[PDB]
DNA sequence: GGATGTATATATCTGACACGTGCCTGGAGACTAGGGAGTAATCCCCTTGGCGGTTAAAACGCGGGGGACAGCGCGTACGTGCGTTTAAGCGGTGCTAGAGCTGTCTACGACCAATTGAGCGGCCTCGGCACCGGGATTCTCCA
DNA sequence: TGGAGAATCCCGGTGCCGAGGCCGCTCAATTGGTCGTAGACAGCTCTAGCACCGCTTAAACGCACGTACGCGCTGTCCCCCGCGTTTTAACCGCCAAGGGGATTACTCCCTAGTCTCCAGGCACGTGTCAGATATATACATCC
């Protein structure tokens, strides 16, 4: 019988099985749920897709072609949830948000 | 020219719009092979181990920076000095 | 004495990518004690991990798991 | 060795149609999915081990994420999750 | 120890004396 | 004076030889200078011969280099390996992954090499010696020809700039064309042979007088010749103008400009309409050649040369007027080839060696600035200019490689001008341009 | 007739209140708005008696550990007095907001 | 309401504590807010659990479990 | 034949049975060294005698018998390395390090 | 019915460092809840040692790892020795 | 009447992606076992609520005092720019330590069954502590 | 310095409840055995990191200078502290209802486990094309 990827069963780009490798190797449980992978890979993606779109739209406010690490930094930080969440991490070749205080400026 | 600041104004508005590393490359990683021999004599490094320490060394400076900074304002400065790295710190939980 | 190979020029730079306008003079000194603190901590861990795994070479990784042991996670290198 | 480079990029071609996506800013996907399964799969383990259950179902994620997304993100990806799984056992 | 490691510099000599030819065979010579 | 070098595999003609002595008492006096022949007098074979002279008498076996441009690198490859074939010689062009391999040829230790040594001579392009002068400032050069040197005109180039700074002693430019429109572009090539005489540009500045006081002055520096009296044995060009009126398409647009900077789309126009907007609402074929003067007169001028049994250079100074061209010949079923500057420097040497090699093919396009320099085209007889050149250095350039040395057939200059329009006003200042040029060397 | 001068009371009470071990908030009060946040949440919830009493062990912790941060930014100032303006930069400079 | 059932005066011992002599009178309503700020993210994790485990009653566990979500570890029930 | 515990077969006063049973149950890995609990033991039980040594200083210091909480958390805060250790720790009943800022007290 | 906790061995090692010293039931549950906690701890950073290095068993080497990484100075130096000795007592026995 | 900026071309090169062959290892399908989680019935404990009472503390109202604040002078530190000096960055050659992978086999830890004593629940109990009244001693404050 | 006087600590006597000891008993820790794979080990290839050399040229350094910030000092006036009195609701000790969590049994379906098979995805080549830098020429503009 043809074999159909749990992932087009599911419409998840993300790779249903090789997350479901992961969870049973990976000494997070004793079994491990056939719901579980999919529900995760499902998250994922989501997760996957929001970033992209941020940077993707910071890329071509700076008129180019091509995400870079500089965008990953305007993209996350910029978004009260997303910087929420990545809050303590570095991003490399990233830079820093402009920022100047206000006491700072001309008066 | 620039009326006396607008020179510090323009020296923010440039950093703050490079991504570059601010050390120099081969300062950086003798510091961290002075520093390593201490714990082990013989470490070698790989290049991507003193890069990512670099990384993470200026990330860490920097945000020091903004938060002295803070400090500083709400003092009514805007010169950044040694006690307000040090609240930073004791805030922060660096003690 | 390799911890003054950090110049007061770059100190200066990395006060303004923080958006700092003036900086006093004792700054440097500070600011050089500072980072020695940190990287001796995050440099004893990566050689932690290090001598644990019977390697010589400190690797990329060692040092990304070095970092997230204190809550500084580093994206970007494995 | 493996990575999951594969589908960031099936995502952004199907997301942004005509961009692309440096190899160092791919790295940085890389490193987010594997930070982000480790986080949620970790808090799906302990809701098991608190409740005395020796299986990670489904509903222990969903749990999960709405303990780790802040806010409306974890709505929306508690919507995905569930349709998801909703179309794979209709199979 | 010795005998390996002089094999060793004959051996690359091979390959990069040959690799630096085939490069000027690519661009002079018709291909 | 001096006798032919006896690694020369190839005899030099009188007028050759006597430049050769010219080069030597150069060398042995240590003044740097120019070989100005007219095109195609074989100033190739003369500045190979200087490399052949130093290799026997005083033992300098290399490193020496030829700076060139990127069309005519293989030919120095062919003739070196043909008239010195002894010598080793060694490409520096190709990607930069080619490039560093190269690299490990050089011995930067021997100041002076030997006949057991890896390489002779170099040859690389006018770009590479720009974006790789990092690399090659450490080289020690022991003798370097920059040919078609009019490159190096702009002392404003980076060009300049860099190749000023290459350590090395002595110097040959070759140029076919040295006086070149302004005085300031004759300090330039005078100071990069000589910088300690040449060292200012306003006592350079410092008229019939001024004009003969010039010619004693250059007499040290430079060596110019010209065909007449030398190559007797080939009849000079015969040129024939051509005038065309515009279409009616054309003449539509062109009023449409008028009504409505446009220097650069009146030439447009007049090249043809379809260099701004093609067609379709369907558009016919014959009414793509009957819509521009120009290559409606073209058909005419073509088709007699068909049926002649003659072959075709055909010059272009736009780019995209190559590719809508090939469109009419496929039409009208003519064999051809094409080269431009954005040519692949692989399929240089094929294409050129294939319109030498193989009569079939009738017309060879060539863009005006990468076909005018280099190439050799002595199996051509007919050459076309389909647009004129603000600078008439450039076309004297193009249609000298139709009537080389080896020439056996009398070369035949076509030049088509579309009347009342820009072509005229432009061929009228390329002609005062000529004059002037002409008058100061004569 | 007698007046302790302003401040000597005030460090009475950081003596004696640095001494003491006891929780600060009255207890029935906190407990009644611990229920009153649970029910946007979920209706009707029992809360076991430990579950309260760990909360409030939880926010006595919290606000004064944020006094004590706070206070440092009002020195630093050179002000005795806290003000708003110092809560904002200690929960901004350790990341709360 | 309830908010209000954090008295003035306990805020003021609150602060006292923390070793501060004198105290504003705009902190009051500031402190307020923190306090509500920081019970609700709380009470969410802990309501949470609660919620999973299909109990009604948040027992002190799920309290010490919500806080240790948050990098606060409260040693003393369960 | 007669029994011995392993916690005295190891000399050791805490219970190096069970936390081999920890170390099962607990999803830590497949496999359980047989040292591993032997050392892991010997650690907490460190950690307990250094930790008690101080509180039973302090509770002397204050003239009583029984160790409170308020013990363990001056004992805690008042050395460096514990302090290190333990900074996020909230002590229930454990009060505050007496600790006035020298410029408040009086001129 | 039967919840277990480590209140029996706390008063063993209390008893041989201080004689006559003894335990309200609070500060015992903070004691319980600490020894929870440094277990955890330990454990975690030992299991994600055999991670990183692709193995299956968490041996007593690992166990060293892990002290050494969670615990500062010399307070880890003093513990890594108390494992030491245990285990080899226990190897001889 | 000249020095320069602007606009539009060609000529080239370098690095990003699209596609490609190849190959291989892990994901898919399919078949069985047995134990975890799901079901309901039970039960006792601990939470929710009402009551009446005491009294600690929160709530309100005043002075007045000392701190937050605004302004000013002034003085020395910090920024600047010009000129010089030194190391960083490049790119090389070149050696070899050691990371990373393969193939063995042995020794060790998962798994089982039988035993038995450690440690839990529960019950009894008496001594450490809280608190209270009193006195003696210590800190503030103002004349 | 000197009394005043409110507060704090220390002493002492009561009494109460929870720390601490001892009794059954059940269940998990110990003993002795099997066995099968993890990983310690020996050996290998070859990546790549450590040394060391010369050259350009940029940032690092040093100095002379000046002006703007920091900050010490004063006058004002608001607002917090300290205290007193009234008011109110928290705390206590108690009785009760009853819901809801912890438990015991029991059954069934789900997931681990093994096997067979093949296509997704990883590594390495390559080629081709849009973007970036030079350079040429006219002409308008600014000087
Ligand atoms: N003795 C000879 N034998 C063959 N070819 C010769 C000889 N002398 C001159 N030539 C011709 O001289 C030509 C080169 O002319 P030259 O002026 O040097 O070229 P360019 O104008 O490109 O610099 C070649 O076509 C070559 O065949």
């Amino acid at each position: 019988a043809k074999a159909k990827t749990r992932s087009s069963r599911a419409g998840l780009q993300f790779p249903v099985g090789r997350v479901h490798r992961l969870l049973r190797k990976g000494n997070y449980a004793e079994r491990v749920g056939a719901g579980a992978p999919v529900y995760l890979a499902a998250v994922l993606e989501y997760l996957t897709a929001e970033i992209l779109e941020l940077a993707g739209n910071a890329a071509r406010d700076n008129k180019k072609t091509r995400i870079i690490p500089r965008h990953l930094q305007l993209a996350i930080r910029n978004d009260e949830e997303l910087n929420k969440l990545l809050g303590k991490v570095t991003i490399a070749q990233g830079g820093v948000l402009p920022n100047i205080q206000a006491v700072l400026l001309p008066k | 020219r620039y009326r006396p600041g607008t020179v510090a104004l323009r020296e923010i508005r440039r950093y703050q719009k490079s991504t570059e590393l601010l050390i120099r490359k081969l300062p950086f990683q003798r510091l961290v092979r002075e520093i390593a021999q201490d714990f082990k004599t013989d470490l070698r490094f790989q290049s991507s181990a003193v890069m990512a320490l670099q990384e993470a060394s200026e990330a860490y400076l920097v945000g020091l920076f903004e938060d002295t900074n803070l400090c500083a304002i709400h003092a009514k400065r805007v010169t950044i000095m040694p006690k307000d790295i040090q609240l930073a710190r004791r805030i922060r939980g660096e003690r | 004495d390799n911890i003054q190979g950090i110049t007061k020029p770059a100190i200066r730079r990395l006060a303004r990518r923080g958006g700092v306008k003036r900086i006093s003079g004792l700054i440097y000194e500070e600011t050089r004690g500072v980072l020695k603190v940190f990287l001796e901590n995050v440099i004893r861990d990566a050689v932690t991990y290090t001598e644990h795994a019977k390697r010589k070479t400190v690797t990329a990784m060692d040092v990304v798991y070095a970092l997230k042991r204190q809550g500084r996670t580093l994206y970007g290198f494995g | 060795k493996e990575s999951y480079s594969v589908y960031v990029y099936k995502v952004l071609k199907q997301v942004h149609p005509d961009t692309g996506i440096s190899s160092k800013a791919m790295g940085i996907m890389n490193s987010f999915v594997n930070d982000i399964f480790e986080r949620i799969a970790g808090e799906a383990s302990r809701l098991a081990h608190y409740n005395k259950r020796s299986t990670i179902t489904s509903r222990e994620i969903q749990t999960a994420v709405r303990l780790l997304l802040p806010g409306e993100l974890a709505k929306h990806a508690v919507s995905e999750g569930t349709k998801a799984v909703t179309k794979y056992t209709s199979s | 120890a010795r005998r390996r490691r002089n094999l060793s510099e004959k051996r690359n000599e091979e390959i990069k004396m040959e690799t630096v030819n085939k490069l000027l065979k690519k661009q002079a010579p018709r291909t | 004076e001096v006798a032919q070098p006896k690694l020369l595999n190839c005899q030099l003609k009188e007028y050759q030889l006597k430049g050769l002595n010219w080069l030597v008492n150069l060398y042995e006096q240590g003044i740097n200078g120019i070989l100005a022949d007219e095109m195609g007098l074989g100033k190739t074979v003369q500045s190979i011969s200087v490399m052949a002279y130093l290799a026997e008498r005083y033992d300098i076996w290399g490193p020496f280099l030829v700076v060139a441009p990127a069309s005519t690198l293989h030919n120095w490859q062919q003739e070196v390996s043909k008239f010195v074939p002894d010598f080793k010689v060694l490409p520096y062009w190709g990607t930069a992954a080619d490039r560093k391999v190269l690299r490990k040829f050089w011995d930067r230790k021997h100041t002076t090499y030997k006949k057991d040594s890896p390489f002779h001579v170099m040859i690389t392009s006018y770009q590479l010696v720009v974006s790789d002068v990092a690399y090659f400032q450490k080289m020690k050069w022991q003798y370097m020809i920059l040919d078609e040197a009019q490159a190096i005109k702009s002392s404003q180039s980076s060009r300049w700039k860099c190749l000023l700074g290459f350590h090395c002693r002595n110097r040959l430019l070759l140029t076919g064309t040295p006086i070149q429109n302004n005085m300031q572009e004759l300090w330039a090539l005078l100071h990069f042979i000589m910088p300690s005489l040449f060292d200012s540009h306003d006592e350079f500045s410092e008229n019939e007088d001024q004009l003969k006081r010039l010619h004693m002055i250059l007499k040290p520096f430079m060596l110019r010749r010209v065909k007449k009296h030398v190559q007797k044995e080939l009849g000079d060009k015969i040129e024939i103008d051509v005038f065309c009126e515009l279409s009616y398409r054309q003449r539509a647009m062109y009023q449409s400009l008028r009504n409505q900077n446009l220097v650069m789309q009146f030439r447009k126009v007049c090249n043809h309409p379809d260099l701004f907007e093609r067609a379709d609402t369907v558009p016919s074929m014959a009414r793509f050649v009957t819509d521009s003067g120009k290559l409606a007169k073209l058909d005419e001028l073509l088709r007699e040369l068909k049926e002649g049994g003659h072959r075709v250079l055909l010059y272009f100074q736009m780019t995209r007027m190559i590719d809508l061209m090939e469109e009419y010949l496929t039409y009208r079923n003519y064999k051809y080839c094409r080269l431009d500057g954005s040519t692949k420097l692989e399929d240089r040497r094929d294409t050129v060696a294939d319109f030498q090699t193989r009569p079939e093919i009738f017309i060879f396009l060539l863009s005006t600035r990468a076909g005018g320099l280099g190439i050799n085209l002595t199996t051509a007889d007919t050459v076309i200019f389909y647009d004129s050149d603000w600078n008439p250095t450039i076309d004297s350039q193009a249609m000298d490689r139709a009537h080389r040395l080896g020439q056996t057939k009398q070369v035949t200059v076509y030049r088509l001008i579309t009347r009342g329009t820009i072509e005229e006003r432009i061929r009228k200042r390329a002609l005062q341009k000529e004059e002037v040029q002409r008058v100061v060397i004569t």
